[PDB]
């Protein structure tokens, strides 16, 4: 990739499960002798990660638009080799087995995924105000979550019951029928332009669709197809 | 794994949120027999009310306006609403309903 980046040509470049040269670096290093580090881990993480790492970066000359795949064992996040992965990237989605469970099939969790370019300087005023709004409810919810659990959704306050109906329509909104995945689920693949997702989300969170239950949410494109079903059903 | 010692002070917690839960379920069992106990020792009084108030209306027909408070008055423009709801909270759908 580096010939076609260095001559100019913009490259796409797509490493799935960078974890797995983690992993055979590790072997390798267990092989060799060397002491090892954490859960057996090589001594020699953080180099190995730099050295493949620092050669993704785009340059003056050409840029590479990178979106790397990374394993998680088991599910633990402390894991060394993801966490070692985090620091080397400008945007991080995480994808959580409680979210894929759930049906929620891109188990994208919000709280748990960044970006650095979600400034209201590079993407837009609106664009951020509706992903930290966005953000901002789910996290209300994930701290009434132990309410939730036990007392029920009874016993919060007004405010609170709305953000929880939100913050829920807000979860099966994020899932979104994929053209790859029309085997799992019986419904065409959706493209949703950034442009849409924000108004769409920016309906949602301003009430509009309060009074639409929350299934019609689950694998939708833009609010306008979460309408069109809402009215079919009518 | 957030730590042995927080789950373990998590289970702590949510078995005194159990204790607490099942003495108020036990209490409130003990004051719904009460109030039950309350509802039939009060409702003789009402039945014979009911009872006397019936023979009364039955014995009146076409009054003057049929009585004060037993006036139909028609073209109805206030309505005036008691609703009786608990206390305090935890009590479910209750109040919601």
């Amino acid at each position: 990739a580096e010939y076609f980046r260095d001559e100019g040509r913009d490259i796409l470049l797509f490493i799935d499960n960078i974890f797995r040269f983690v992993q055979a670096g590790s072997e390798v290093s267990s092989l060799l002798g060397r002491m090892p580090s954490q859960v057996g881990y090589q001594p020699t993480l953080g180099t190995e990660m730099g050295e493949l790492q620092e050669r993704i970066t785009s340059t003056k000359r050409g840029s590479i638009t990178s979106m790397q795949a990374v394993y998680v064992p088991a599910d633990d996040y402390t894991d060394p080799a993801p966490a070692t992965v985090f620091s080397h990237l400008d945007a991080t989605i995480s994808l959580e087995r409680s979210i894929a469970e759930r049906a929620i099939f891109p188990a994208v969790d919000p709280l748990a995924s960044t970006s650095r370019i979600l400034d209201p300087n590079i993407v837009g005023e609106e664009h951020y105000r509706v992903a930290q709004e966005v953000k901002r409810v789910l996290q209300r919810y994930k701290d009434l979550k132990d309410i939730i659990a036990i007392l029920g959704m009874e016993e919060l306050s007004d405010e609170d019951k709305l953000t929880v109906q939100r913050a829920r329509k807000i979860e099966l909104f994020f899932s979104q029928p994929f053209t790859v995945a029309q085997q799992f689920t019986g419904r065409p693949g959706k493209y949703v332009p950034v442009k849409k997702t924000v108004e769409s989300f920016a309906r949602l969170l301003n009430g509009e669709g309060d009074h639409i239950p929350e299934s019609f949410f689950y694998m939708q494109g833009d609010f306008d197809d979460v309408l069109a079903a809402y009215e079919a059903s009518q | 794994m957030p730590s042995s010692r927080e789950i373990k002070r998590r289970i702590r917690s949510v078995k005194n949120v159990a204790q607490i839960t099942r003495a108020m379920e036990m209490v409130s069992a003990s004051k719904m027999r009460r109030a039950q106990r309350n509802v039939l020792a009060t409702r003789p009084y009402a039945d014979r009310m009911r009872e006397v108030m019936a023979n009364l209306t039955a014995r009146v027909v076409g009054a003057a306006r049929r009585g004060t408070l037993l006036e139909k008055r028609e073209t109805v423009k206030s309505v005036a609403l008691l609703v009786v709801t608990p206390d305090r909270g935890l009590c479910g759908s209750l109040v919601a309903n």
